[PDB]
């Protein structure tokens, strides 16, 4: 579901808010269109019809999401969802939460304001107000008149507003979507949706009834206002004290009510606003250039580059664009992020295997810079490495890259919390042909091991460059069968998670013997494959 | 393994702010009639004082309300009238047939009939309110 | 801009009779009317209102009905005392108008036809002595408002000075009564001596005289 | 529940007045009309106009837009002011309250008495008493009839009465009629038996307030 | 169907799609929609075209995506494009468009992925398993059912990207 992330966002939103319940509060009681109404109800017209604006709108709020996924169904097509990092997943739920909340709050004024106005209304009909209102609620008891007090039936003010709930539309469709409102939030309670799920997903499931009450609710224009056309006619401001007279003379006819126009929208404002100021928001988040910060050299063409940018959340796993408007006004290329978060800079390693970047050589000389542009961090994350117990990473070839980022921010957590760390050794196994242009990784391999030493720990350690074909190098083929036992027999209940980086012609022999090593029970070895899933 | 007591405990909060708001509506307004809109207001403060502790699951731990134990310190010396989710269920049904006299409070005694509907079906499966600490 | 009229201008009827008396309008008037009695004496008195309704006290006898422009008042058990003008009023339109209130109407009790009584009065001294001397012939008591009255002075016609003056119908028994005055100066009084009135009326046989001497008084 | 009002005697022509209405045990209060008439001497009634309690809503007849003025004062008095006054408005003028009775249909109840405006150029004179001779030597069936005649007076406040009111039978006040002078004269006469005018008390008594005449005289019978 | 093949050759595989007579239809009947709203029964002065021009923003917002995607094999140097109304509108300038472009010495694989709609069936499109350590999707977008059209495009980018 959609969110802003922003608290520039929330503030507009509330801003929005408090504007529309102001200017229809405003637009409800000043006219004198609205003022034998307004007499008889009090000032209950106004607190009983800006909630209702207000509400509108927040509820379109809370329904988007589904009109666009029916949208989606009826092109035939869908948008890639943006994917989950934990962070852009629960600050969505806040909104929904507080837009829900603003939802129940304007209900409740809207709901009190109206139970106010069935009493005086029902009271005027029976003899037990003062004259004028009396006066006024005893039309429409003729022909050619139209009535101003809905409550058409003298019964009693006890026991007549629950006469008026029942037999009169737009009172039962709001109980049974009171009621409605209330059970849904009710259901979504925490220790409710937390702990169980059979409950809230199915519970929640009143909004489809919630929403066709809300449709069916606003109907049938019972409150009623003075008519246009008779209103020049009738010279109110005149025409008011000769209360007992009305028809029986020419200058005061007998004034005609009518409804509300059935169509008007002049609510649409607020989800307008709210949609441009997110697009705005996001056209300044992403207008700053960014500036070079530390360019680095390596053996053979491994040119590094750390650059510092302005409102970005470099995350783990992903991979941005970089695009040089000197080499080429029309090109993005992807890199893959080799940082790790909470630090400034990218560090993105880019090799020359190609002419676009041998063109950050000859264009522009390491012996005053190209304006380099970064679109984003797209790419779907990768947590569960710092969400397990023991770990089983298995690098090769070309793809160690992606390592990089998770060994670089694995020690950062250490030195921070050190209690948040549930990781206790990385059986790295680096698997290539040579080490001819890699070099930038082995390095840092020897400055964590060694350098996390200082603190007397040697936990994961465990760097074990092998050799495949034509330092512990292997020489040969790295056998798996015997290899996870030794250290599987240490933690029982094993949930050693490998993460395989290759070709699927060696990925299915490591799942072959991983189902025949597991066994029945919260306590058996066994290591989970993520297949080609990270 | 689902029990209904949870949500019926917070049915019955609803319930029991929805009658307080009502009743002090209709007393503060003159309504006609406004001698239930002060039992209103007395039976929502009763069942809002009643069951404010969250009970306690019997399978792992709960979190609890703020100012947990200042009221289950209270509550817990009742062994057949609490701990018997029958009672809680017939003491709701009787609290909510005066207060629905009026069209204020009206949602009060439909709310809170189906907490008590909610809180015998817990009831018929078998549950305790097992104290929390 | 609104005309409002009486159709009758003058009803008679006898004791015992009816009288219906129609007021119309220029416009659809709904049924906003109010009959007013007038007696010669006294501010008019309400009679209905809203051209059916009662007013308090006044007896069942008088009923009013009409609707759109037409409306008529009857009235049942005519009797002494009753004799007096009617009028209709619009309480409809006030902002362009010029009456808003009829034209009204004579209604007088008839009777059976009465022989008026006749007196003569001579000047006294004063004003023989001070200008004009006046000599004055009284009619009482007779229905028939057409009486004629003719002076005449030493057995000749006399015109120019000559006013009458006839009261308004009693409420008691429907009769009326007249005097007529004839100013003379000091200059022929005395050349004069023998002056009467010649009483004509259709009650009587023939006109009546009173012979007077004046130097008498 | 009774009305009243006062304030207009002669005046010159061209001049300005104004009119005072006030009633007791009415409050002008609610929403009757207060609604003012008039008519002329011995003709049919005319509206002048005709205003509204509650409010300070005013209307007035096409005749007299402008020229004439209605107020409410002190919730219990209302005044008319005219302008510019001509030589028809020599008529009485009555102060009405329209009520609005149950339903909406409205009458003109609780009347007032009238108040004689004239407007002349002439000047008040004081009226004489000038006797009538009894019928002494003009007897009719043992009754006799006499009186008394008034020459000039001008506004018509006359009021005429037997002994002070005390004999109210027979009695026969005819209307004020015009002369060539411009005065107005009356005469008033009562029948009595033969009899009767051994009593002596026949007296003619006349008011004039404008001329603060009250000159009362006692008809003697004529012995010669 | 999820991509048209515009030329098969031993050299190139350019890839080619455009919106077809779902999208069209959607938008007539959105904008006929907003069009009725806005002046069969609109009464406010002033605000029918402001309804009349929210109505077509949604509507061309609403609508789908120019995609063309070329497979080259000399010099490799496999990339892609993806056009929106506004971007088809202003290259017809001839001017040019820029584009995502992935080196084809890296790309190992690729495997058909998968997308969730919650109500609405589900959604089919083409990765490509990059050596690097990340998946690029071929389109942006994914096409609900269809599993036939997408698993032959798999099949023939497969074959021509490596014989094995
Ligand atoms: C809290 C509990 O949340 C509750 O207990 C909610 C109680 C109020 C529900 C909404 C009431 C107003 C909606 C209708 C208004 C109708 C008003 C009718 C008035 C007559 C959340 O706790 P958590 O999630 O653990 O944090
Ligand atoms: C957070 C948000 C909470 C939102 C909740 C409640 C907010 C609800 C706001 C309702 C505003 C109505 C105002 C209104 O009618 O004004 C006046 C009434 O004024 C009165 O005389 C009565 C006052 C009653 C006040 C009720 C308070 C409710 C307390 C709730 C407690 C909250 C729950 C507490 C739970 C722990 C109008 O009268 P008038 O126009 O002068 O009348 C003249 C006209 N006639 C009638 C004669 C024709
Ligand atoms: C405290 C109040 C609430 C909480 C904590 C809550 C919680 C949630 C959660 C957890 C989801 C699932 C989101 C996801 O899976 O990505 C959700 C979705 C949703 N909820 Fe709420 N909710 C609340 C109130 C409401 C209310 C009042 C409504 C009224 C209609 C509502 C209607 C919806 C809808 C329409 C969705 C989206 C359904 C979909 O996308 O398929 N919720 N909410
Ligand atoms: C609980 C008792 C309620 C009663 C008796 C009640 C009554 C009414 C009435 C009489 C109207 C006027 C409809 C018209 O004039 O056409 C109205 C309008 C409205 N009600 Fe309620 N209401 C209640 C609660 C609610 C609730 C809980 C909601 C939640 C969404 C709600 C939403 C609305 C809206 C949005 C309108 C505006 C309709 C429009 O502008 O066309 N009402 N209500
Ligand atoms: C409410 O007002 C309408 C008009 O706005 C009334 O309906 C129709 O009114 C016309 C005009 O009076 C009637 O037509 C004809 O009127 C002529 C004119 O006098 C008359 O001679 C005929 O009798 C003829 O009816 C028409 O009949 C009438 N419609 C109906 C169905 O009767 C309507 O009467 C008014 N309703 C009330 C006052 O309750
Ligand atoms: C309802 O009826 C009232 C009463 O006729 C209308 O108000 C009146 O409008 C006129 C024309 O403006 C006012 O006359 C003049 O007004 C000016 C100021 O505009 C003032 O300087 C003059 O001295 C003169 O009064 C009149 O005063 C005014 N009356 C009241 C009570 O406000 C009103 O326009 C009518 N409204 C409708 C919708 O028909
Ligand atoms: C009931 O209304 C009538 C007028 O319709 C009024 O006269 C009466 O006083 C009212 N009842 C009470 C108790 O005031």
């Amino acid at each position: 579901v959609n969110e802003g992330l922003s608290i520039f966002v929330i503030l507009v939103w509330l801003g929005l808010n408090v504007f529309l319940f102001v200017w229809y509060y405003r637009v409800y009681d000043i006219p004198p269109k609205f003022f034998y109404t307004r007499k008889l109800l009090g000032s209950a017209l106004a607190l009983a019809r800006a909630p209702a604006a207000c509400l509108n709108f927040n509820c379109m709020l809370i329904l988007l999401p589904v009109c666009r996924n029916l949208l989606s169904f009826l092109r035939g097509s869908s948008a890639c969802c943006s994917t989950r990092v934990r962070r852009q997943l629960d600050r969505n739920l806040t909104f929904h939460k507080m837009v829900a909340w603003m939802i129940a709050l304007h209900s409740a004024i809207h709901t009190i304001a109206h139970l106010f106005n069935v009493e005086w209304c029902v009271n005027a009909r029976v003899n037990n107000s003062d004259p004028y209102s009396v006066a006024l609620s005893e039309l429409g008891d003729r022909q050619n008149e139209s009535y101003l007090n809905f409550a058409r039936k003298r019964i009693k003010n006890p026991e007549g507003g629950l006469y008026l709930a029942v037999t009169l539309l737009a009172g039962i469709t709001g109980v049974v979507i009171t009621l409605c409102l209330i059970l849904i939030i009710t259901s979504s309670t925490k220790t409710i949706r937390r702990s169980y799920f059979e409950v809230f997903w199915y519970t929640h499931h009143l909004f489809v009834i919630f929403f066709i009450g809300l449709a069916i609710h606003g109907a049938e224009r019972i409150v009623r206002g003075q008519t246009a056309e008779s209103l020049a006619v009738h010279n109110i401001t005149v025409c008011e004290q000769k209360i007992s007279e009305w028809g029986k003379i020419k200058e005061c006819p007998i004034p005609q009510f009518a409804g509300n126009p059935p169509m008007t929208w002049k609510w649409i404002v607020g989800p307008m606003f709210l949609y441009l100021c997110e697009r705005l928001v996001r056209f300044w988040r992403s207008q700053q250039k960014v500036v070079i910060t530390k360019v680095v050299t390596h053996p053979f063409k491994t040119i590094e580059l750390q650059m510092k940018k302005k409102g970005f959340k470099m995350e783990v796993g992903q991979y941005i664009f970089v695009k040089c408007p000197k080499v080429s006004k029309l090109e993005w290329h992807p890199f893959t992020l080799t940082s790790a978060p909470e630090e400034d800079f990218f560090s993105i390693h880019i090799r020359i295997v190609g002419d676009w970047t041998e063109g950050l050589f000859n264009a522009c000389g390491c012996d005053k810079l190209p304006k380099i542009a970064v679109d984003g961090p797209f790419g779907t994350a990768s947590e569960d490495v710092f969400s397990y117990e023991v770990v089983m990473l298995v690098g090769a070839g070309i793809g160690v890259t992606p390592f990089a980022s998770i060994l670089k921010s694995v020690w950062y957590k250490y030195c921070n919390n050190a209690t948040n760390l549930k990781l206790k050794k990385i059986y790295f196994y680096w698997l290539c042909r040579d080490t001819h242009a890699f070099e930038w990784f082995a390095d840092l391999l020897q400055l964590l091991e060694s350098q996390m030493q200082e603190r007397n720990n040697a936990g994961f350690l465990s760097y074990n460059i092998y050799l495949t074909g034509w330092q512990k190098t292997l020489y040969g083929r790295p056998n798996w069968d015997n290899e996870f036992k030794t250290i599987a027999s240490q933690h029982p209940n094993t949930r050693i998670g490998v993460f395989l980086c290759g070709p699927e012609a060696l990925a299915e022999t490591l799942s072959k013997q991983s189902i025949s090593n597991s066994e029945s029970g919260p306590r058996g070895v066994h290591f989970i494959f993520n297949k080609e899933n990270f | 393994q689902i029990e209904w007591a949870m949500w019926a405990n917070e049915q019955a909060l609803a319930s029991g702010l929805i009658l307080i708001t009502g009743g002090i509506v209709a007393t503060a307004g003159r309504f006609t009639q406004w001698y239930f809109g002060a039992y209103s207001i007395v039976a929502g403060v009763f069942v809002c004082l009643l069951e404010y502790p969250r009970g306690k699951r019997k399978k792992g731990s709960t979190m609890e309300r703020w100012g947990q134990k200042y009221m289950t310190a209270v509550v817990k010396l009742f062994g057949p009238f609490t701990r018997n989710y029958y009672v809680r269920a017939v003491l709701h049904l009787l609290l909510s047939v005066p207060a629905g006299f009026l069209l204020a409070t009206i949602l009060g005694t439909a709310c809170l009939a189906i907490a008590s509907g909610i809180y015998l079906l817990a009831a018929v499966r078998g549950e305790q309110w097992t104290p929390i600490e | 801009a609104l005309v409002m009229t009486q159709t009758p201008s003058s009803v008679s009827a006898a004791v015992r009779g009816t009288v219906t008396i129609k007021c119309q309008a220029s416009e659809n008037i709904y049924s906003n009317l109010a009959w007013y009695q007038q007696k010669p004496g006294q501010p008019p008195k309400l009679l209905i209102y809203g051209a059916s309704k009662l007013a308090s006290g006044v007896p069942s006898r008088f009923k009013g009905s009409g609707s759109g422009t037409d409306y008529t008042l009857t009235i049942r058990d005519l009797e002494a005392a009753d004799a007096a003008t009617y009028y209709c009023q619009q309480f409809y339109d006030s902002l362009n108008t010029d009456n808003a209130f009829g034209g009204g109407t004579k209604v007088e009790i008839k009777r059976t036809v009465a022989a008026p009584s006749v007196f003569i009065f001579p000047p006294s001294d004063e004003q023989l002595k001070s200008g004009t001397a006046s000599v004055v012939c009284l009619l009482n008591n007779f229905y028939p408002r057409e009486a004629k009255v003719q002076w005449k002075v030493d057995n000749a016609l006399q015109s120019g000075n000559s006013q009458e003056s006839v009261t308004e119908q009693d409420s008691k028994d429907s009769t009326y009564s007249l005097s007529s005055t004839l100013t003379l100066s000091k200059a022929d009084y005395e050349k004069h001596k023998v002056y009467a009135c010649e009483v004509t009326h259709q009650g009587l046989s023939s006109p009546v005289t009173k012979s007077f001497n004046r130097g008498e008084c | 529940q009774s009305l009243e009002e006062s304030g207009g005697d002669l005046v010159k022509p061209g001049a300005s007045l104004t009119l005072t209405c006030t009633a007791s045990g009415i409050d002008f209060s609610g929403y009757h009309y207060m609604c003012w008439v008039r008519q002329a001497p011995g003709k049919g009634l005319e509206w002048i106009g005709c205003t509204h309690s509650g409010d300070g809503t005013t209307y007035y007849a096409r005749w007299a837009k402008g020229r004439f003025t209605i107020s409410k004062t002190s919730s219990t008095t209302v005044t008319l002011q005219m302008t510019s006054l001509t030589a028809a408005d020599t008529a009485t003028y009555f102060c009405a309250r329209r009520y609005v009775f149950s339903g909406g249909y409205s009458g003109l109840d609780s009347w007032g008495p009238g108040t004689l405006v004239t407007v002349s150029s002439a000047s008040t004179k004081g009226p004489s008493v000038f006797p009538l001779a009894p019928s002494s030597k003009s007897t009719s069936g043992g009754t006799a009839a006499l009186g008394c005649l008034v020459k000039d007076y001008f506004p018509e406040p006359v009021t005429v009465s037997w002994n002070s009111g005390a004999l109210t039978s027979g009695v026969h006040t005819f209307p004020a009629v015009l002369q060539s002078s411009g005065l107005y004269s009356l005469s008033s006469v009562v029948t009595v038996p033969s009899s009767s005018l051994g009593t002596q008390t026949y007296i003619c008594n006349v008011n004039h307030k404008p001329s603060n005449t009250k000159v009362d005289k006692k008809v003697e019978p004529k012995s010669c | 169907m999820y991509l048209q093949v515009e030329t098969r050759t031993s050299s190139r595989l350019h890839l080619k799609r455009a919106p077809g007579i779902r999208s069209w239809s959607l938008l007539v009947g959105i904008l006929s929609i907003g069009l009725a709203a806005a002046y069969y029964s609109g009464d406010s002065l002033g605000w029918k075209l402001f309804y009349v021009t929210g109505c077509l923003f949604v509507a061309v917002q609403n609508l789908e995506d120019w995609e063309e995607a070329i497979f080259d094999k000399s010099t490799g140097k496999v990339v892609l494009k993806t056009f929106s109304l506004y971007k088809k509108l202003l290259t017809l300038f001839r001017a040019g468009h820029d584009q995502v472009v992935v080196l084809l010495h890296d790309v190992r694989d690729v495997s058909v992925e998968e997308e969730k709609v919650r109500y609405f069936g589900k959604g089919y499109m083409v990765v490509l398993r990059l050596a690097t350590g990340f998946s690029h999707p071929l389109t942006q977008s994914a096409v609900m059912g269809h599993r036939s059209d997408v698993e032959a495009i798999a099949k023939l980018i497969t074959s021509f990207l490596e014989l094995h």
